[PDB]
């Protein structure tokens, strides 16, 4: 991996799973 | 020549996710008219019209996905084989790459045209009769993702082989499911067209990711 | 023409691999990079070709400071790789593949550009066949293209990673005419390998790595004669 | 012993597939807001009586894969064992999990499902027993009666699933695919769970088993992938 | 004391790889198995051990068909065999990846769980590693726990494949010396590998194929000779 490809994977998809939450 | 080797084998590929796509969504919309007509008062024999020309109300959605995924899907099975990098140490750069996805995104952005203002009346006005400010501005800003996510996924397909295909092209799918969000929660809402920088920022980002080595520090 | 790569390193994770290397190549030999697995030959040899970032060190052609280049510019330059495994372009005829090299040579007049392909598919034996989709060639038959690709971009020093990649022994010899063939026209190569008993025949002067060192300056003569061999 | 392994190995994953995806599931429920309120702190295991199964696929076979494919499944093959015999460890380590499943259908999620609407003050399930001759005067209620008495049933299809094409067709595929195939058997049980209860409900004439026929079509399967290639 | 598989022949979807092949070993002997890629070294080896099942012909170990039986009681018959690659548990401790075999062994009893464990343990020289993890070892010291845990199913015929690949050529010399040591006790080690002029110098019958043909076998000193292996 890389020390940022196992931190970018991390925060993109938390900003991707809160987002689903505000219009379901 | 080479810029004909990816279009005749990206479209190879683009017509067999987009079929298996748009059978995917009817087995979403299916269920959803024997699973809400037992409960939410939508009738019986209606459905050959209902589900059959209500297909712009998903076709509108998935070809800046079938697009983006088949370009993706097919540079992924392109690098794992070594078959970019003896194309690369030759001489060509990596605008060959980009060059060649605009020309594949031209046979989708006239097929997203050509649905969204002439395909959609003709079920919206023809199909809407039974036979048995609110301005919206989203249809801009659909076209303009066709000619915007393939000018940045030619640099989001490495593989890094030690780590496998399916964890490579997890930041490229999961970096378009958070666009392509936004801009339906800042549809429903009322501070409308200020979304438009949002898609000015991922078109930032489409040349910030796109040119990042050949540049000095 | 000559490659100078000085004083290359490398290093991840507060660990070190790479230190004190210092090898070249010349036009007209054929320069081996063995030696025991994971010691670093294969970090020394995707140095030269930069796959990976270079850490410290330079690498100049005639006085030309190309280290911080990527693969963009050393096709450019000289530097012709050739990947391990089988790196042929999948679905599209022979003929057609050696013309996609043949885009982007500007210096060279496009009305030769159909025409020396058909005087180069000649000398490498390939033109017992012209149109033939690349799901149908053998591991031999193929190996014999995928030089073709790079020796069509000019280059001035070939670049081999593994070509004796485990075939039998009847088709070493038949590689080993290749590399005897494309020495005689002026192109420096250097070649990795862990089949150490046939790089030692191919060869004028070889190199060691041994976790960083550089203990084989020498010929294949003065390898039966050292004693930090081991 | 090693049938202690296999057995650690499944119940290694199937607890570290389950928090990672409940707590994906549980961090989503910040909806109701859309801030004092633990209303999905306390409704956790409202979702581990339906989010679960298809985690028991995927990491059923995301953590055997990780088993298989280190090349060791076929070397405890090739040291005595059958096929039965491995077949046989799973369901050694599926008694600890379908009882874990079954004490939350009466016991513990429930009780606090009765006072989830409750503590956020400023298909009617209640439990197994007191659902039990609750239906007396049939419908729809008897329909989910049924489906929730085998509902922790599927968890042991599902790791018989999971251990039917890790023999057979997905052996020799690498780790990624194993999670899509491994979540898209996993995600066809939203769409076949929520149309065949609603298809028998109107339809079907035998209105009792109509919640049997997903935990069945994943059976006739399994049994088609290890009785006939061999 | 003495297998013996006549007349194998395999298909791969209409189509002939492998076809009428036979070899006789004996009890106290090295066999190799050779010849080029793609023709037939793998497909009739991993359909002797039964990775592939057959199509015709009979695999016979001392007057008994084993032909339907797959590998899940070839183990307990008498065949061993060990992977290509790292194959040590990776989860378990030594000792316990030692006598994982030795608990399927049931014509034996419990303080003899400890006996073929500690006499097997001090034979190989690494006795002093009886509580390690299994990823705690390096390449010439997995290969002597991986033979190990072949010798524990008491095996008559061990087959192995392609055991020096990928290790430097004055490490290969150790190897030798655990290939003799199985030989010395009188169990048949048969192997098959790409490096043709390394295996010939510990080897005594030595079978060549190629295109799914017997082509010559024999001795060493007589398999120099003839024009149709060039
Ligand atoms: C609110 C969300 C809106 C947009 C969010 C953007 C978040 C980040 C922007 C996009 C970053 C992900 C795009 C692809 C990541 C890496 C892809 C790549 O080119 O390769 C490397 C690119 O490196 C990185 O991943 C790091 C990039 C950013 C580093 C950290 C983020 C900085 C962002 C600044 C502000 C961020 C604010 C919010 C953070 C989301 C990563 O892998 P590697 O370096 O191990 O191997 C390839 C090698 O590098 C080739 O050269």
């Amino acid at each position: 991996m890389s020390k940022a490809r196992r931190w970018v994977i991390i925060v993109l998809s938390l900003a991707v799973l809160v987002m689903i939450g505000i219009n379901m | 020549i080479i810029i004909r080797y990816l279009v005749r084998e990206t479209l190879k590929s683009q017509l067999a996710i987009l079929f298996i796509l748009l059978l995917i969504f009817f087995c979403q919309k299916l269920v959803r008219i024997l699973g809400a007509a037992v409960d939410g008062d939508i009738p019986a024999n209606l459905v050959l019209s209902l589900l059959g020309l209500g297909v712009p109300e998903m076709a509108q959605l998935i070809l800046p996905l079938s697009l983006f995924l088949g370009l993706l899907m097919t540079l992924g099975k392109l690098y794992t084989e070594s078959e970019i990098t003896v194309m690369h140490a030759c001489g060509l750069s990596k605008a060959v790459l980009v060059k060649a996805a605009m020309i594949l995104a031209v046979f989708t952005a006239i097929v997203a045209a050509v649905n969204v203002m002439w395909a959609g009346p003709w079920s919206s006005r023809h199909q809407d009769e039974v036979l048995a400010r609110a301005e919206l501005n989203w249809r801009i800003t659909l076209v303009f993702t066709v000619f915007m996510m393939a000018l940045m996924v030619v640099p989001l397909s490495v593989v890094n082989p030690r780590q496998g295909r399916v964890l490579s092209m997890l930041p490229a799918m999961l970096l378009y499911l958070l666009f392509f969000l936004i801009q339906t929660s800042l549809k429903s809402n009322d501070p409308t067209l200020w979304m438009w920088t949002v898609n000015l920022i991922y078109l930032a980002l489409a040349i910030v990711l796109n040119l990042w080595d050949t540049v000095p520090v | 023409a000559t490659l100078t790569a000085k004083n290359l390193a490398k290093a991840y994770k507060g660990r070190r691999v790479v230190e004190d290397v210092s090898l070249t190549v010349n036009s007209g030999e054929i320069v081996g990079l063995l030696g025991p697995n994971g010691a670093g030959k294969t970090t020394t040899f995707y140095m030269v070709v930069g796959i990976v970032p270079r850490d410290a060190g330079n690498i100049i052609i005639d006085d030309d400071d190309i280290s911080l280049l990527p693969l963009h510019a050393r096709a450019r330059r000289g530097i012709g790789y050739l990947p391990q495994e089988a790196s042929i372009f999948r679905r599209l005829s022979v003929y057609d593949n050696l013309m996609a090299v043949l885009q982007i040579r500007d210096d060279l007049s496009a009305e030769q550009r159909e025409d020396r392909a058909n005087e180069l598919m000649e000398e490498f034996h390939i033109e017992h066949l012209r149109d033939s989709m690349g799901q149908s060639l053998s591991g031999g038959e193929r190996r014999r293209v995928e030089i073709a690709r790079a020796l069509a971009a000019n280059p001035k020093f070939i670049l081999l990673d593994e070509p004796f990649a485990g075939v039998d022994p009847i088709s070493v010899i038949d590689i080993k005419r290749i590399i005897e063939h494309l020495r005689d026209s002026g192109l420096g190569v250097l070649i990795t390998d862990h089949n150490v008993r046939e790089t030692l025949a191919v060869c004028e002067r070889a190199y060691i790595v041994s976790q960083g060192h550089l203990i084989a300056h020498g010929t294949p003569t003065e390898i039966l004669q050292d004693e930090h061999v081991k | 012993v090693l049938d202690r392994y296999i057995g650690k190995t499944i119940f290694t994953t199937i607890m570290m597939t389950l928090f990672m995806l409940v707590s994906l599931s549980g961090i989503i429920k910040f909806v109701d807001q859309l801030g004092a309120g633990m209303y999905t702190l306390l409704s956790v295991p409202k979702d581990v009586q339906i989010f679960f199964p298809m985690a028991a696929l995927l990491g059923a076979l995301l953590g055997l894969g990780m088993l298989a494919q280190r090349s060791e499944l076929v070397v405890m093959q090739a040291s005595g064992f059958t096929r039965m015999q491995v077949a046989l460890s799973v369901m050694k380590t599926a008694i600890p999990l379908v009882l874990l499943t079954m004490a939350i259908g009466e016991w513990v999620a429930p009780q606090g499902e009765q006072m989830a609407r409750n503590y956020r003050a400023q298909p009617d399930a209640l439990s197994i027993s007191g659902l039990h001759n609750y239906v007396k005067y049939a419908g729809r209620y008897q329909l989910n009666m049924w489906s929730k008495i085998f509902q922790p049933l599927s968890v042991a299809v599902m790791m018989l699933m999971a251990l039917s094409f890790i023999f057979g067709p997905l052996r020799s595929v690498p780790m990624g695919v194993r999670v899509v195939t491994g979540i898209s058997f996993g995600f066809v049980f939203y769409v076949l769970d929520q149309i065949f209860g609603p298809l028998t409900l109107v339809y079907g004439i035998p209105p009792i088993i109509g919640a049997l026929l997903p935990s069945a079509s994943f059976f006739l399967i399994s049994l088609w992938l290890l009785m006939r290639k061999s």
